[PDB]
């Protein structure tokens, strides 16, 4: 489908897409300052997932453990029964605690490696 | 055995200039153009951090500078362009009966100036003070803008009071705050902070005193690019402030009439009382103590057995050798020698002031401006905050000096360096990429 | 001053299981890497297990990668290690020791600097 | 900490807070083109690192040794006796040697995983 | 060689340079406005690298087998006796097939990997 | 050829009175009127 | 000699020599310069 098409599929058919919403992202002074305005809020969506340990990736899995109290939906329903758009509106609360999270886990896991990797 | 490893995110930095932005919470100093501020502003103290800070080398200066100019020529831009004051003037006294002061100052004059339609001409009779008149030989004189530049009339809706603006880093700089007592102006701070933008400064714009600025903390601070050379300023930064009463005692009214198609004229009407000097009281007891808490630490550069005496301001014309401020949004030149004419060796003072319309800023020529008189008495309440002071045998003479505005904003800025965020490096480590 | 002392368990029977726990002191705990080293009543030293400093990086001996658990607490100074089945072949000394390891950024070590005095595991 | 809370840490110390520092790089001409400046020096250094085989990383071991010549100081003493501004005057005469052997090295990987890529 | 001295060099020697032109690339409204739009478009061919699974790479090998029709040329022709210009006009009229093979490779790679890290 | 994608399933909420399309087509247009009067004859004169 | 066009008599012909001819020029009279006031600001500069 084209782009936004699977904002009413529900998330586990809507992820199917990501590459259809990412390249739609970069595709007279107050025009340039909105195009450099996109521009940095591009790079600061790329930094975040940089920082996290996922890089060139449109899907990324990370060793943060779900704590229930953000969401207690069995899998299924998540997935097979919601939107994204709705997902969205049910987590807006915690979305902070998961970057800081998920910030944590990568600095634990790049120090690992890197003391894993000195031994001889 | 060690091998190259790379580090991007290292708390290491750069000297660098940059621009920075306006931030703050009609008037000349408060457009539009200006991010609103941060209600709760972040300050890192950085232990064991000793940076080297030189107020007399800081780009930050030259910024401010240009953007004063700026806003105050955006905010003179759409207004009257008063060309047709150019004329010939038949003027008088004002009050051929004073026996005070004023006597002289206030001229009657007598001109035509255009109409609506450029078919007529209408008679107006209004008031000047006498630094806007000279004579060119009931005497004529014109307006001394004529012989350098047209005036443009300020908008009367534009307030001049100060208002404080802050200045922030762009992403990728940082500001670091000196933060050390009793700072030099230049070298090493051993209590250096980060922060995001500069405390408010006020743009306050005067001479040879300077007014609602920062304070001292531990004792009066004496700065200069070089004391030795007597070419170069010396700002002295008081740990007291020293109250300021400021006054245009008459009741002055303002008339106006149209000169065109929308524009109008503003002028200096009648008085409804006396005919008074503006003038402006110090308490006498208080800058005596002030001047000589300046001389206590003045001596500590030159000598405890020499002769530090204090004289008014020599040559140059109202800019240069009187004090001068905005009060009100009226603009008063002030004598001042009344407060600097002491030897130093090992109870109210009043000072004179005139009030002048035409106004020629920043030290340019070519673009003069006007400033509409202000209906009603003004009085306006003024801090000391420091002063500036030139050099001139084991007797050195002190003189007021100043008229450059951007040694009124080092007095300011001296606390603050811009520096470059550079999160890349290399170092050892016992790491191998397999 | 440096100083390891164990205190752990006595006998169990196959099937169980025992924790070992070491107390440290007279050094900064979380700067240096730990590990045990068992050794049978009637034989020489092998090595068993090895935590780093921060206790993220476990390492074990093949026999008993799928038994043991090492862990550290950086708080408390204190080093536990919990064994399960604990089969005859198990009976031994476990002594703790600091070193075996070194965090990239400090200078090479493997080997053992210091020692305890063994707790004796019997089976 | 805060942003450059670190700056009078020591390296070892120091370096567990990178992530603070990178995420403060993104976060009226005049202005507009300072806007524009800093972008263009972030993707710089974005590049640099990229081409050295170090992508979603803050900390990358590389396969470049240590000529002594640069810094003949005891690891302890850099890691735990230096800060990192003190660092970056010790070796500001030696970066770009190191960082024209980090793209020599690793132009030589690429090909070397190239080449080992195609033993079918 | 310095910056495109390689265009008159075969593809297999061109090859050794790529990072000689990929730094190249980053180092009065008119001229703001270029600098916007390069910006924009380095963005967007690291965008399209990056979702095709080839984020700090230079050389970078897919999973798309070559069709033959888009050039059946010995492989010893096309990277002994051929330079990059004259091999970007005989295949000018096949990169997007190739782009859009790429980009779907890619998201089977992603879903592929996502799974089969699931298994316990 | 400009696109349009139908969205199924999506029930957005509009509100046309707190646009804010509104107020830049507006100021697009004075600007568009101001910049096309500006270079022309500025008939002074008449106010006779 | 280049033309973007040799037969189309519409189009000019650069001629580009490979050595150069030295020209001299010169206006002989000892002018002199006078300047008047004629505003607020402004003066006019006139031969003399
Ligand atoms: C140093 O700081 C002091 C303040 O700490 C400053 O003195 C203050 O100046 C302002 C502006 O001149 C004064 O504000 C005026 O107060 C009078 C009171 O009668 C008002 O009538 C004035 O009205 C104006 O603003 C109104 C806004 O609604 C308009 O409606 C009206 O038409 C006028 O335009 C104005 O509010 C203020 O009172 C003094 N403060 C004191 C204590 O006197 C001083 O000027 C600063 N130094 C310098 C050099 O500027
Ligand atoms: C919308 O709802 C229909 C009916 O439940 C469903 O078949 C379809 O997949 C949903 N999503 C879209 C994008 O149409
Ligand atoms: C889950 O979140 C709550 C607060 O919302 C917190 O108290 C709890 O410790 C969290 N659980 C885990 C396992 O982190
Ligand atoms: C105003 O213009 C009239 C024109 O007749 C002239 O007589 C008169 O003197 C002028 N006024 C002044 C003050 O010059
Ligand atoms: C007029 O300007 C000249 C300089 O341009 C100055 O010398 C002269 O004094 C000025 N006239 C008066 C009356 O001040
Ligand atoms: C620097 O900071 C310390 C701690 O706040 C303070 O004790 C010291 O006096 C400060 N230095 C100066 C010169 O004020
Ligand atoms: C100001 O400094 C002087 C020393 O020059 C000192 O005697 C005085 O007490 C100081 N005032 C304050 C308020 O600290
Ligand atoms: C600041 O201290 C230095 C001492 O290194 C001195 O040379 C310099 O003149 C001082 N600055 C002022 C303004 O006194
Ligand atoms: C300060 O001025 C004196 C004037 O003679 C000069 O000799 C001295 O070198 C100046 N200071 C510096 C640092 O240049
Ligand atoms: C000035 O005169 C006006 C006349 O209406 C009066 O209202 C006002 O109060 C007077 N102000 C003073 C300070 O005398
Ligand atoms: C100026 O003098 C004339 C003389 O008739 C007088 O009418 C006028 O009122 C005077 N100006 C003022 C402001 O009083
Ligand atoms: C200035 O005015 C204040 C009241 O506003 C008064 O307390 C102070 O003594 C005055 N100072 C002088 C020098 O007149
Ligand atoms: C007041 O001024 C005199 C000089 O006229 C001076 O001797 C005296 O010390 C001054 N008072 C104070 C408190 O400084
Ligand atoms: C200030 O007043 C004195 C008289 O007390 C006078 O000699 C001096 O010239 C005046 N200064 C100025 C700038 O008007
Ligand atoms: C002037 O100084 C007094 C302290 O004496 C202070 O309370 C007041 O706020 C100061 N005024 C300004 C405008 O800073
Ligand atoms: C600063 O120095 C103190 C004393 O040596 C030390 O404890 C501290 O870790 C150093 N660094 C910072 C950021 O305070
Ligand atoms: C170390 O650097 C020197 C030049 O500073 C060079 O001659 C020497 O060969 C280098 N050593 C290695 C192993 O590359
Ligand atoms: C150009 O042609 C010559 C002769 O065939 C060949 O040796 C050379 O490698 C080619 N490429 C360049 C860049 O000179
Ligand atoms: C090769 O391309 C042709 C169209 O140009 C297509 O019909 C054919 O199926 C392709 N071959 C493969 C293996 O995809
Ligand atoms: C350049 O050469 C071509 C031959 O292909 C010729 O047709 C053309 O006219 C020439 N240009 C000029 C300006 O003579
Ligand atoms: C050049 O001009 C002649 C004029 O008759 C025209 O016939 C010819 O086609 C032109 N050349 C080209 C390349 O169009
Ligand atoms: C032109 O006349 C002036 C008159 O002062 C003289 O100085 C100058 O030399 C003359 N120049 C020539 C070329 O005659
Ligand atoms: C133009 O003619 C007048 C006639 O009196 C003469 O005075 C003047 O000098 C002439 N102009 C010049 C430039 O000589």
């Amino acid at each position: 489908d084209g782009f936004l098409g699977a904002a009413g599929s529900t998330m586990g058919a809507a992820s199917m897409t990501l590459t259809v919403q990412a390249r739609n992202l970069l595709s007279g002074i107050k025009q340039l300052q909105a195009r450099v305005l996109a521009v940095e809020h591009y790079l600061r969506d790329q930094q975040l997932l940089g920082i996290w340990g996922c890089s060139g990736k449109l899907i990324c899995c990370t060793n943060v453990p779900w704590n229930s109290s953000w969401s207690n939906r069995n899998l299924s329903e998540i997935w097979d029964n919601m939107t994204w758009l709705q997902w969205d509106k049910e987590i807006s609360n915690y979305t902070q605690i998961i970057y800081g999270l998920l910030e944590e886990s990568q600095n634990q896991q790049e120090k690992n490696e890197q003391d894993l990797l000195a031994l001889d | 055995n060690l091998w190259v490893t790379v580090y991007y995110g290292v708390p290491v930095w750069k000297d660098a200039e940059t621009t920075l932005f306006c931030a703050s919470d009609h008037n000349v100093w408060a457009t539009h153009a200006c991010v609103p501020t941060d209600p709760n502003p972040q300050e890192i103290h950085l232990e064991n951090v000793t940076e080297e800070f030189n107020m007399w080398k800081n780009n930050m200066v030259e910024q401010m500078h240009e953007d004063i100019i700026s806003l105050w020529d955006q905010s003179l831009k759409p207004c009257v362009k008063l060309t047709p004051l150019c004329v010939t003037l038949q003027c008088t006294n004002y009050a051929p009966k004073l026996r005070s002061m004023m006597r002289g100052e206030i001229k009657n004059c007598s001109f035509n100036m255009t109409t609506e339609l450029r078919d007529k001409k209408q008679k107006v009779y209004s008031l000047f003070y006498r630094l806007d008149v000279v004579q060119i030989n009931n005497k004529e004189y014109r307006l001394i803008n004529c012989n350098t530049s047209a005036i443009t009339q300020a908008c009367p809706k534009v307030s001049f009071e100060p208002i404080p603006i802050h200045y922030c880093a762009p992403a990728g700089f940082a500001i670091l705050k000196c933060k050390d007592k009793k700072f030099n102006g230049t070298g090493p701070c051993q209590n250096v902070s980060t922060v995001q933008c500069t405390h408010g400064i006020k743009p306050v714009v005067s001479t040879q005193l300077l007014l609602n600025g920062s304070l001292a903390e531990e004792e009066v601070i004496i700065r200069s690019e070089n004391i030795t050379n007597n070419a170069k300023n010396i700002l002295v930064q008081l740990n007291t402030s020293v109250q300021i009463n400021c006054t245009r005692p008459s009741n002055n009214t303002v008339k106006s009439i149209r000169i065109g198609p929308g524009q109008a004229f503003y002028y200096f009407g009648d008085v409804l009382g006396h005919v008074r000097m503006a003038h402006c009281n110090i308490s006498k007891a208080t800058w005596n103590e002030t001047l000589g808490k300046v001389v206590k630490q003045l001596r500590k550069h030159f000598g405890n057995n020499t002769i530090i005496r204090f004289a008014q301001s020599s040559g140059g014309d109202l800019e240069v050798t009187t004090h001068s401020f905005n009060c009100g949004g009226e603009f008063f030149y002030c004598n001042t020698s009344g407060l600097f004419n002491s030897t130093w060796i090992s109870d109210s003072l009043i000072l004179p002031c005139w009030i002048k319309q035409i106004i020629n800023m920043w030290q340019r020529i070519g673009q003069a401006m006007y400033a509409p008189p202000i209906q009603g008495v003004i009085r306006c309440v003024s801090n000391i905050t420091g002063l500036i002071l030139t050099r001139d045998s084991t007797t050195e003479t002190f003189r007021p000096g100043g008229g450059d505005m951007r040694d009124n904003w080092r007095s300011e800025l001296y606390k603050y360096k811009v520096v470059k965020i550079e999160p890349l490096g290399v170092a050892p480590t016992r790491c191998k990429r397999r | 001053e440096v100083q390891l002392v164990e205190t752990g368990g006595g006998l169990v029977q196959p099937g169980g299981s025992l924790k070992l726990s070491c107390r440290a002191s007279g050094y900064t705990f979380s700067s240096f890497a730990m590990s045990w080293v068992r050794q049978a009543p009637g034989k020489g030293l092998e090595w068993v297990s090895l935590i780093n400093d921060r206790g993220g990086l476990t390492f074990y001996v093949d026999s008993v990668k799928g038994r043991f658990t090492i862990s550290r607490d950086n708080s408390k100074n204190t080093l536990s290690l919990q064994m399960h089945s604990l089969r005859d072949g198990d009976t031994a000394v476990y002594y703790c020791a600091t070193g075996g390891m070194s965090s990239a950024l400090q200078s090479s070590k493997y080997y053992f600097d210091f020692w305890g005095q063994g707790a004796l595991v019997t089976v």
